[PDB]
């Protein structure tokens, strides 16, 4: 159905689920079978708009997390086709807004991010309790989006393609209202100050890592609330040099910006009613070649 | 560049087997424009500008091609509509402040604002003997508040270097 307006939709992994989660007061999961449509499940448990989700792996436990307005992290377990209550999180300076998990290099770990002046990670170990990570004074304004970096990209470390494991440690990016840029490594056992910059005045979007399988250069491209767009690109060993460099600058109020799940092509979503699909060319650039109508 | 009728009828013929997608197409309109241009179609390469736009818009490559063409076809109010657009998008490049302040001159608008673009110019590029004319005059048929910004340009370009003879002969004058 879903009449109002619609949020998020994104399916499972082998494509038979379809989770949409829109501001209908109503999350409806159908069925994906000789091109068709059945519904299959109907969960509701918010107080506000649904804004963003995120799925998991079910070798890991098939665990969905829904946010919304209304300062509550809510999160569901599916058994036997029945997603139950799981971990239910109220209360804080402002209204959740980005949910992801780590990679399955990692594990399962949760991360939220929100215009709080804190951070919140949420840590699933065992089979039960769960741990949270508190880091203060991190941010002036609050957060906004936070992006997780797996491992597996040779990008960052130049010893993966040698018959090297590399370390399995959680990093990630953030870029809050706060006027500057982050980025948060798990070392001395905690999370600390890694490496800050400063690009900004205002407010900035989201950002979006490049999950490479097989290109050694890492890269982040981002968007901020006035147009403006971060490329930055790192092919180096142990310690990344983020170059702050531009690319197609906008004027209205970019939202959007996703990577595929190979790191092959970049969607950008704004006020242009158009999603310019970028693709990394034979000649080391890049390349438009589809488009969409919004 | 030995380009005619026919010329540009083949180049154009040539770009089209080499696209077989729309969009393509439409991202190839920055030389498709060129090519109308060329072969005297002002329509055209519009609309082969808007479709290159409607693909890949917010772009100062794009903008400053718009601009330059529309300053050579005579839209003089389009190219600095056009250059005010790309300023506003991304400021990276000064030549569009710079053709702005050449149409100003040009036209001869005796305006506050007409004079502050003048100064700006005049403070991005210093050299210049076209743009250095152009501003001369400019603020010779403005006046005296005009005057004090030209002194002040001219001592600061004779202590960073020394001056031009015509600089010099102007400034006489």
């Amino acid at each position: 159905s879903h009449e109002d307006m619609i949020h998020d939709a994104q399916m499972d992994y082998y494509g038979i689920r379809l989770a949409t989660c829109s501001s209908d007061r109503s999350v409806k999961i159908f069925d994906v079978k000789n091109g068709g449509q059945i519904l299959i499940a109907d969960l509701r448990g918010h107080d506000g708009p649904v804004w963003q989700v995120a799925w998991a792996h079910p070798m890991y436990g098939n665990i969905l997390a829904s946010c919304s307005y209304d300062r509550k992290v809510i999160i569901w377990k599916e058994e036997n086709g029945t997603w139950e209550k799981t971990y239910e999180y109220t209360g804080h300076d402002s209204s959740v807004n980005s949910v992801c998990w780590a990679p399955h290099d990692f594990g399962l770990v949760l991360a939220c991010g929100s215009s709080d002046g804190a951070i919140s990670i949420l840590t699933f170990t065992g089979d039960g309790p769960w741990e949270v990570k508190k880091i203060s004074n991190a941010h002036t304004i609050g957060c906004n989006a936070v992006s997780w970096a797996p491992s597996v990209i040779p990008g960052s470390l130049v010893d993966q393609p040698s018959s090297q494991k590399p370390n399995y440690i959680k990093r990630f990016v953030s870029g809050g209202c706060d006027n500057l840029v982050k980025i948060w490594r798990e070392e001395d056992g905690q999370w600390k100050e890694d490496q800050k910059l400063e690009a900004h005045s205002d407010w900035v979007r989201d950002v979006a890592w490049a999950p490479s399988i097989g290109l050694p250069t890492s890269t982040i491209a981002s968007c901020s609330q006035d147009g403006r767009v971060y490329i930055w690109t790192s092919d180096d060993a142990a310690t990344n040099c983020w170059t702050p460099k531009l690319l197609h600058k906008f004027n209205d109020v970019v939202w959007h910006v996703s990577w595929s799940i190979t790191a092959n092509i970049l969607a950008v979503s704004g006020g242009d009613n158009k999603v310019t699909l970028w693709k990394e060319s034979v000649d080391g650039q890049w390349a438009c070649i589809s488009d969409v109508n919004k | 560049m030995r380009r005619s009728k026919a010329e540009i009828q083949r180049y154009v013929e040539n770009a089209q087997n080499s696209a077989s997608s729309p969009r393509e197409k439409s991202m190839k309109g920055f030389l498709f424009a060129r090519l109308y241009y060329e072969a005297k179609e002002y329509e055209l390469a519009k609309r082969s500008v808007s479709s290159y736009i409607s693909v890949q818009e917010r772009d100062p490559k794009a903008h400053r091609f718009l601009g330059q063409l529309f300053e050579i076809e005579g839209n003089v109010e389009k190219a600095v509509g056009c250059y005010k657009r790309s300023l506003e998008l991304n400021p990276t490049q000064k030549d569009l402040t710079l053709r702005i302040a050449e149409l100003i001159c040009t036209l001869n608008i005796k305006d506050g604002r007409a004079e502050y673009w003048v100064e700006r110019a005049s403070k991005l590029f210093p050299g210049s003997p076209e743009i250095y004319r152009l501003k001369e005059q400019l603020l010779s048929s403005q006046g005296e508040a005009g005057w004090n910004q030209l002194f002040d340009l001219i001592q600061a370009e004779l202590f960073a270097r020394p001056n031009d003879v015509y600089v010099n002969l102007k400034l006489v004058d």
